[PDB]
């Protein structure tokens, strides 16, 4: 698995077997483990914020999904409210310019 | 006073046009989609629930 | 001299009209704001809105409240604040708490 | 749950059709009145000076 | 000045812009005051010219 | 009169600013809707996965589908733009001038 | 993006129609005033000799 | 003073020039279907 | 293969009807504006001679 490594150069790493099944290919940089397809050709110089490979069957997945979903809907609500504030401001601006 | 330049009355009328424009837009949108809550602008709490 | 006195009252009428018209419009906007606030409070009554739903309603009401704060500190066509009474040079309402600081004498 | 979701989400055929009607009529009216408003200054032009 | 991604500079620009607006309004009022002075002279001169003839 | 003119022009451009804000907000809303739909489908898959009847190959298929959903999610996050600037590739804070 | 471009780019039917009307009427008035200004010399011309 | 007398006329003219330019711009936009026919309409917004 | 070719070839009737309507409206607007344009400037001159 090949990539543009930390320092800024292009480097290669050899594959290894891992995963929740334990039979998929993984490759490591700096001790962080990644799956080949995710890592392949990746510019690690620029997106260090990149997911790792799993170790186990993720117990309690639905809880995690639901918490994320709640955050999403909170943000959508806030955006809607802000849009409405903008509409009211536009109305007021029109009235004031006419006056 | 018979003012030429400003024609305040037309300016007034334009506002009343825009409000109706917005109303018609919302009505068409909701009637075409089949939903009241199309955007999250419509109803935040409704969106969430 | 009588004619000039009448002209003086004409100017007074002009300059009163300009301010009162504005205040009327702004208060109309305030009225519609309060009406939507009341609308939202009725929604809060429903005893089946779970906590985060109540928080969403709370954000909405926060928006209405700070919009009303905008309206309160509005200004005229010169720059002065209207609802501050005699103290036109400063915004009358504290942004944070709504405490009033402007004049009391109309 | 589907029924409740519908009650929160869906739009009403009849209500929005009626709203569209109101808005359309208002729009046509406003446009006509605007035209008349523009006309008035030409009336004052009729002073011919 | 470029600002994307960087902090501080966006906020510095914002504060500069605010100062800009305040200054522009005060300057506007000042120049209008100058206009008022000139006008105060102007028609007074005209009336005194008529009085002079 | 000159002061009145100044305020009129300022207010008009401020109204245009409000419209800029509505535009950017609506683009963000559009993207978030798709994020939401993907999350809903992911929860559906997680629900399916818990069947003890699934054989391990089937579990691998489910994992494939989930991975592709997550790939699309990161695509939406990074690649959406407005006017050339990206919106959601970070936590961000923005003031629109409406007065 | 189409909506945002539209807001930046497109011209307002009503506003520009009104502006065109104002401009035409001011043009007529200006020309008639111009004719009167041209007459202004003729008075002094006629009276004197 | 033909120029006093013509002050009149010349002044009146200037005003017509202004009005005519405004009419030209109005008809231009009304014909084109766009607010921004050239970068002279809106320099920055045109780029955007 | 038929589906693919269709995706490449076929005109979308909704979009094309929309485009046709837009162009027709623009044509009428242009024609009327041109009508006014010919008259106004040259005509206004004759008032002076």
């Amino acid at each position: 698995t090949k990539y543009t490594a930390d320092d800024g150069t292009s480097k290669t790493a050899l594959n290894k077997l891992g995963g929740a099944d334990g039979k998929t290919e993984v490759v490591s940089i700096g001790g962080k483990t990644y799956a080949a397809s995710k890592a392949e050709g990746h510019n690690f110089k620029a997106q260090p914020d990149l997911a790792e490979a799993a170790a186990t069957t993720t117990e309690n997945p639905l809880q995690k999904i639901d918490a994320a979903l709640a955050q999403v809907d909170t943000l959508r609500s806030d955006l809607g409210a802000v849009q409405n504030r903008f509409n009211s401001a536009i109305t007021n601006l029109g009235n004031t310019v006419n006056n | 006073a018979q003012v030429i330049n400003t024609n305040s009355l037309s300016l007034l009328t334009q506002n009343n046009l825009n409000k109706s424009q917005s109303a018609l837009g919302t009505a068409i949108e909701r009637l075409s989609s089949g939903l009241r809550i199309n955007s999250a602008k419509d109803d935040a709490a409704g969106q969430a629930i | 001299q009588a004619q000039a006195q009448n002209s003086q009252y004409a100017l007074a009428r002009t300059f009163a009209t300009q301010k009162v018209s504005l205040e009327e419009s702004v208060l109309s906007q305030v009225t519609t704001a309060i009406q939507t606030a009341q609308e939202k409070i009725v929604y809060a009554g429903n005893g089946t809105l779970s906590d985060d739903d109540r928080a969403s309603l709370a954000t909405d009401l926060q928006g209405i409240r700070d919009q009303l704060m905008n309206l309160a500190n509005s200004t005229d066509g010169n720059g002065r604040y209207i609802f501050a009474g005699y103290k036109t040079e400063a915004a009358p309402f504290d942004q944070a708490t709504g405490g009033y600081h402007g004049g009391e004498k109309s | 749950l589907t029924s409740a979701r519908s009650r929160i989400e869906d739009s009403d055929y009849a209500t929005e059709v009626s709203n569209m009607s109101r808005a359309q009529i208002l729009q046509q009216a406003g446009t006509s009145v605007l035209a008349q408003a523009n006309q008035v200054p030409q009336n004052v032009l009729s002073l011919l000076r | 000045t470029p600002v994307e991604g960087n902090n501080v500079e966006k906020e510095k620009a914002a504060a500069a812009i605010d100062k800009t607006n305040r200054g522009l309004k005060n300057s506007l009022n000042n120049v209008l005051t100058v206009r008022a002075e000139l006008g105060t002279q102007l028609s007074e001169l005209s009336t005194l010219d008529s009085l002079g003839s | 009169a000159n002061r009145f003119t100044a305020n009129i022009k300022g207010l008009t451009q401020a109204s245009r600013n409000a419209n800029d804000g509505i535009s950017i907000a609506q683009t963000t809303e559009g993207a978030l809707n798709e994020i939401n739909n993907n999350l809903q489908r992911v929860r559906e898959l997680a629900v399916q996965s818990a069947n003890s009847t699934n054989s391990q190959s089937d579990l691998d298929s489910i994992q494939a589908e989930i991975t592709q959903r997550l790939n699309e999610i990161d695509r939406v996050s990074g690649q959406t733009q407005f006017n050339g600037v990206k919106v959601l590739a970070q936590d961000n804070t923005l003031t629109i001038q409406v007065g």
